[PDB]
């Protein structure tokens, strides 16, 4: 199961 | 900043004349991904070229596996022909039995 | 018996069409078993090992969703990034991720993994102590002050020793004699004819995985750094790899010469001759 990520760029 | 492709052109199994086998084109360590690999039979395009799905290496280039069903002969020239925006011009590379 | 993960990441921008393409491709020890891919005309994460095929249809949604979630989230950073670098429009443009998670043997975490890339180049990486941030560039910066400010980090921390490493584990045992397994390399030695007196030996190893090896060739012990000639390893395209080493040899005086192979999947390395 991959990342879910966060604060975008 | 583009990375031009390099191409290895080979069968799958050691070639033997008349007998059927599989003939693949890697290229490999190029950017951007967008690439238009085509594989040639004296010098004319073969129709069911089968292409791997876009994948990358972890120095982040991509790469790709383009394939296909052939008959080794004496007399037949195979050849792999890239289109890449890293290229002025399409570059062919012919197939050598022996590598 | 060390393991991995990644997810390897694409979103990639082109001149004209209107919103980028998002690929997600997931590797369990190096071998691709789930792939996203926003181009299809249902989106939606599948299985690309046979064994995957186990898990049950709120897994393939559940993931479906947390892929919608990255598209959204590469859209917005490749647009951002454009403004960061001063880019117009009219390019293409491409945002990489890679991330994951190496076990040891003992099947405890020995590293996490989570690292950018914009236009192929290295933009921002997690340091090992997944606690701090790599950053190259100038326009670079603005992100990672971004995201020491918003703690990202603890949260990266927290998907890689936790999710990242229980999943594995789940795949490890879903999976047990399609990753246990390696192929050992069957290696041969070709002979061609050259210039005068001379002639090129080219030692094959064949049907390996993974993909790692090294070839080498000898005159007695002394190894060949000087222009002994290879190719890059490939994938036979049934899951194996081929690789050759070659070297120019005085015809008949031929006899003086073997290649080694060594590869994982080897009792030992090989010695092989004309």
């Amino acid at each position: 199961k991959g990342p879910s990520n966060f604060a975008t760029m | 900043i583009q990375k031009t492709p390099q191409i290895q052109v080979y069968s799958r199994h050691p070639p033997e004349n008349g007998k059927p086998n599989i003939l693949n084109c890697y290229v490999t360590q190029f950017h951007p991904p967008h690439i238009e690999i085509q594989m040639l039979k004296n010098g004319k395009k073969i129709p069911k070229v089968e292409m791997s799905d876009m994948s990358f290496s972890k120095d982040w280039s991509f790469y790709i596996l383009a394939h296909t069903e052939f008959t080794p002969t004496e007399t037949d020239t195979y050849a792999c022909r890239v289109k890449h925006d890293s290229m002025a011009e399409p570059k062919t590379v012919y197939w050598d039995r022996d590598m | 018996g060390p393991h991995s993960m990644r997810y390897f990441e694409t979103a990639v921008s082109r001149p004209g069409l209107e919103e980028p393409r998002y690929i997600s491709v997931g590797y369990v020890d190096n071998k691709e078993f789930v792939r996203f891919d926003s181009d299809a005309e249902n989106p939606r994460y599948e299985p690309r090992a046979p064994w995957m095929e186990q898990e049950g249809p709120e897994y393939w949604e559940r993931e479906t969703q947390k892929a919608k979630g990255q598209e959204q989230w590469f859209r917005v950073s490749l647009r951002n990034l454009l403004g960061y670098y001063n880019q117009s429009a009219g390019g293409s443009h491409t945002l990489q991720q890679m991330s994951g998670c190496d076990l040891g043997s003992d099947w405890r975490l020995l590293r996490g993994y989570l690292q950018f890339a914009y236009e192929g180049r290295d933009y921002i990486a997690l340091n090992e102590d997944l606690k701090t941030w790599t950053a190259a560039d100038m326009a670079a910066q603005i992100t990672r002050r971004k995201w020491e400010q918003s703690g990202a980090a603890e949260h990266y921390k927290a998907y890689l020793e936790g999710e990242c490493v229980e999943w594995l584990h789940r795949y490890l045992k879903n999976g047990n004699a399609t990753l246990l397994r390696t192929d050992s390399p069957k290696a041969h030695v070709t002979h061609h004819p050259r210039s005068k007196g001379e002639v090129t030996l080219r030692c094959w190893a064949l049907g390996f995985y993974p993909a790692d090896i090294t070839l080498t060739w000898q005159l007695n012990g002394e190894e060949l750094t000087q222009d002994m000639e290879l190719v890059e390893t490939r994938p036979a395209g049934d899951g194996t790899f081929q690789k050759w080493a070659s070297v120019v040899v005085p015809l008949g005086k031929e006899q003086n010469y073997t290649c080694r192979v060594y590869h994982e999947g080897l009792p030992e390395p090989l010695t092989l001759r004309w």
